[PDB]
């Protein structure tokens, strides 16, 4: 609920995405950026596409669809069309599990 | 290359399909009735920006491209069919034969060394379903029936239809005949009233996105696309809210039509149960040029003797064409119309913000960019360099 | 860049200017009039090349872009206003509130993952005067003012006006109206006999390249302009002569008007006194595209009670409408198109010859240059690229 | 270039002439004829791309070109001749002198500093026959001789004729006249059955390359000319065949006509004798602007007296013209249309198949290319 | 069946010869480095004549529309030209090149 399991940590190569699919709710997309780990909503906020399903380059995500991207880390549009950042999802890994957060990172209580 | 390469690197997953703007080559697609053209009365006609010449001979229908070879000017300006089986160019008599394009005689000068050894280009022809087919293509043409969707040809299949040019490429017709949210435009149709037909204003998916759709890759006839399923797992919207207040409904009846709907390449939808539980519609979307098509629609119904075929003829006059193909599909024109300007520029393909019902249009395209059977451009048209 | 580098290459004098042809991004132009526009009822229009929507709700007005975030078709093809406050696409029925643009529901698709998850452009739009004004820019709008002639929006300034769409580029309309010597073409005009105007058939340069010609960048609302100091500094010619031959006179009537002329960014002319020494007249040349401007009109008259207003009125309708702004200044639309060939691609900008007359235009276009809020593209238009 | 330079460098025998979409410049043309512009009264025309003005000033033709120095519009949209040898701008008042074309005033600012410094383009005029030439160049003309046929300046010659703006290039125009194949679309002519005259399908060409055609690189005066010889050594087709059997045939008139067809540059044709045994033909494919020309056709004929010539200008309007020059070359007019799009796209210059007949064409594009006297550019329209 | 083209010396690597017969159409001689090889003169898709063209390589250059021939098979290597060029029998017997009819 709160958490979700992943993966083993050493189940993602570095620069590689991974689906996670969660039943009552949007899928989100993992990113292994070399040792880091990074999730956004993987749905593409331009349209319908997967991220999961795009190119991955540094912490930005190119999308299959229109050639948008986002930056993993920040959500934020990278490159257009895209103009709405794209929902984060905290990450955290534990006894080299991945786990991440059930709900989005909120405009609550920061910087 | 007809779009400018930034775009069709950006559109990873179809971008075969975005350059297709002139239409897919080596594809057979429906010109125009049988009864349209008689015997020794050629037509003319423009099929994937190429002008071409039909004529009927012994009953048989051949297709010269309508552009001589000498100084190309188009054969039709004033033609000249001086035996049954050519036809010389009314510029400097230059003469072809209609069954395989040479050049056998010049009446302006019979010791030319050309005579016997050009030849004008050529294209399949096929009759069926009383509808005319020409092969747009090179090389030998494969069965009509790839390229047509399944049902059409059956023998008992009595295919009626209309024919007409619209202002608007080809893939905004296509796109939007396989829009499964586009209803909405017709939910005022006074067909669905006068034959009590139910209709959604729209849907709400339901399970994942491979269910959405049911991509055909493995008929054996050849055949290459895709059904929408929205249908089967999702929930349809009869009830248009807007802040949780209802300001719109769909349209209530028993008749429980299009429950079933498939786009086919090179580009022919099939909508079936329609307009009628019996009934069915077949529609292509034929590219003339960049910017129009011929809306080529048809309406098959089973039949197996003369008075299952009168009563239908006096139907489809009567009400059917008048209110299925016409007072129906009437709202599909300016829709289609309506997505030009957007498109125009190519910018459309890059700039356009889907949403879930576009599921399957989105499967189109990428079925269509992996099976076409090639891509028509300038060079095919003018100068192939 | 809207034009050939070559070109503007070798208009480094005022090339933003030149560059210019779609008009400046983020000012305040009029569009139509106040009671053009009823409740309840969606007015289209284009400016600055993009299609927009206005609708006024509960008495205020309201603008939307007038393109579909869906599939990109125009939503006025079929007007569906379902709630006072929104607007329903035809198509698939996306909606959009007229407040804010945000998408807030989709009756094709009520469980849509995009409601409430995108917004439609939207513009600021203000009344004043009787005029609508859009401002057709980003981001919090400056005050009106700035943009606004010199006592256009006093209190007692009674406006009244005409709009029509022009086919010329903006800028040639207001290179023909900021004109000294194109009075020229005027001095046939029934209202130049009818109205005992006193009217030379051009105003020629008297001082010298500083005090006929006054750039004013240092005003309180911010406005910048020219002014074309004809009457105090120029040079009234009368009679016109060919070899020293007289071959037409202007004419010599009492009433003395046209004292100056100046022109105003984003671009709109002020005649002051005219067509009457007790008004003056305010014309802007709105961008619609590349090809084509609105030609709004307007004559101001101070008037001090309802009866002076209600008089004002009555003479705008049987006399300065139909004599000033139709009968004066028809010439000038047919002038505007003669000029379209020439500068049509943007070669006229380097092959014109100007005259000592021209002074203030090029002041105008220097002032354009440097004091303009943005460059409009065809990129704002389609929608702006970007790549990481 | 006026041409994707893909293509010019793939026509290397002829690739001025595929340039010279607009004309070639420095070289007479014809624009109308003499009575059509009376005294003080300016006319507008479009030569080469270029906008021009002509008036008669004194019974002398004067051609300005119809743009202001000042704004670039045209003069002519409000014509202002406020004294005999003057026009003013309708806009700011510029004022020119038709004979240099000096901007000599200016109405609304007298003392301007551009006054006496400035010129507006002029280009010379001459009328002969009844028609008016102007000359589209730069610098001292040649003589009209030079850019004429052969006799069409004869004293004795008396010209009628008709101008129209037809629409296509030019060079169709001129390959369609020169072309010796091209008198199959007028197998059907009421001329050709009316006037009884000999009229072959086409020829069957004799002889080598060479004996088809007789170049003529320099009459006296000038003249750039080609023949078509055909006909020399040729064999003349009347019945044409398919698969052997005759499906048509040629006229077989007892006149004898049109053995004499010559293409000039800068492109007019002459033919004789047409229509007639005692006339001559001379015709004009003038360019306006890339897509349309002046179809300036003349018919001559010698004549010794007021009475000849009362005779001849009556056999003109009530025969002549509308069986020769509208019922004859109508079908020329459609055949030209008929290639535009073939050639708009410039591919045709590469793609067309040519056969033997077409070496007439061949030797008047090597001509053209290599004794035109300059190349009309885009940048001399637009400055 | 052979006829006298002229002597090898006469060609000099690269060129092209016309080769005019008598009530026959006229061939066209190339010589590409020391080989020698002949197709028919006239090109194939109009009435220009190939001697007069530009020869690169193997690859001769028609000059009125830029179309080409490979001079070793006769056939099309480059657009418009669509019909393979006739080739003909080439053959040198002692310092002087010789053709004869078509193969
Ligand atoms: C001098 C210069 C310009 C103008 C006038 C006089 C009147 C007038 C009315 C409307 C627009 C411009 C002008
Ligand atoms: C035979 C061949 C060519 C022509 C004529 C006869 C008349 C005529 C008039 C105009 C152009 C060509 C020709
Ligand atoms: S769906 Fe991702 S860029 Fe458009
Ligand atoms: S154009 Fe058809 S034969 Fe010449
Ligand atoms: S185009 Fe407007 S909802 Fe689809
Ligand atoms: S445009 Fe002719 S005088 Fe100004
Ligand atoms: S004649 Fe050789 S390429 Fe056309
Ligand atoms: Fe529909
Ligand atoms: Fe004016
Ligand atoms: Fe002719």
């Amino acid at each position: 609920q709160i958490w979700l399991k992943v993966c083993a940590a050493s189940d993602m190569q570095p620069g590689t995405i991974r689906r996670v699919n969660r039943v009552g709710a949007a899928p989100l997309a993992v990113y292994r950026v070399g040792d880091q780990f990074y999730a956004t909503e993987d749905t593409c906020t331009h349209g319908i596409a997967s991220l999961s399903e795009g190119t991955l380059d540094g912490d930005v995500i190119e999308c299959p669809f229109h050639g948008g991207a986002f930056n993993v880390c920040t959500g934020m549009p990278a490159s257009s069309p895209c103009t709405v950042p794209l929902g984060v999802f905290e990450v955290e890994v534990k006894e080299g599990e991945v786990y991440v957060a059930g709900e989005k990172k909120l405009e609550h209580h920061h910087h | 290359a007809n779009v400018d390469e930034a775009i069709l690197k950006r559109v990873k997953g179809w971008a075969p399909y975005v350059d297709a703007k002139l239409g897919f080559r080596n594809h057979w697609y429906p010109v125009m009735f049988s009864k349209e053209i008689n015997e020794g009365e050629p037509k003319t006609l423009k099929l994937l920006g190429e002008n071409l010449l039909v004529n009927r001979i012994d009953g048989k229908l051949y297709c010269l491209k309508d552009r001589c070879l000498h100084r190309g000017v188009q054969l039709s300006v004033k033609v000249e069919c001086k035996t049954k089986s050519t036809i010389t160019c009314w510029y400097h008599a230059w003469t072809y034969r209609w069954e395989d394009g040479v050049l056998c005689d010049i009446l302006t000068n019979p010791t030319s060394a050309q005579i016997g050894r050009q030849k004008l280009k050529t294209y399949p022809v096929q009759e069926a379903k009383g509808c005319v087919f020409i092969y747009l293509g090179d090389g030998d043409p494969p069965p009509l029936a790839r390229d047509t969707p399944p049902n059409f040809l059956d023998d008992d299949m009595e295919i009626l239809g209309k024919n007409q040019i619209i202002k608007s490429n080809w893939r905004l017709a296509v796109e939007n005949g396989f829009d499964p949210s586009h209803i909405y435009i017709h939910k005022d149709s006074i067909l669905v009233k006068d034959n009590d037909l139910a209709l959604p204003l729209g849907f709400a998916p339901g399970g994942d996105r491979k269910q959405q759709t049911r991509v055909v890759d493995d008929d054996v006839v050849g055949r290459k696309g895709v059904y929408d399923l929205i249908g089967e797992h999702g929930v349809p919207v009869f009830e248009g809210t807007i802040g949780g207040e209802v300001v719109r409904e769909g349209a209530y009846g028993e008749k429980i039509v299009a429950n079933d709907i498939s786009i086919w390449l090179p580009g022919v939808l099939k909508v079936n149960p329609w307009p009628n539980p019996d009934m069915m519609q077949f529609e292509w979307y034929v590219p003339i040029d960049e910017n129009t098509h011929y809306y080529f629609q048809t309406l098959g119904k089973p039949c197996a003797n003369d008075e299952e075929r009168k009563k239908y003829e006096q139907e489809f006059e009567s009400k059917w064409k008048p209110m299925a193909l016409e007072g129906f599909n009437n709202d599909d024109i300016w829709a289609r119309e309506a997505m030009v300007d957007f498109y125009a520029d190519d910018k459309g393909w890059v700039n356009e913000i889907l949403f879930e019902s576009d599921e399957a249009i989105v499967a189109w395209r990428k079925l269509a960019s992996e099976h076409n059977q090639g891509i028509q451009t300038q060079a095919h048209v003018s100068g192939l360099e």
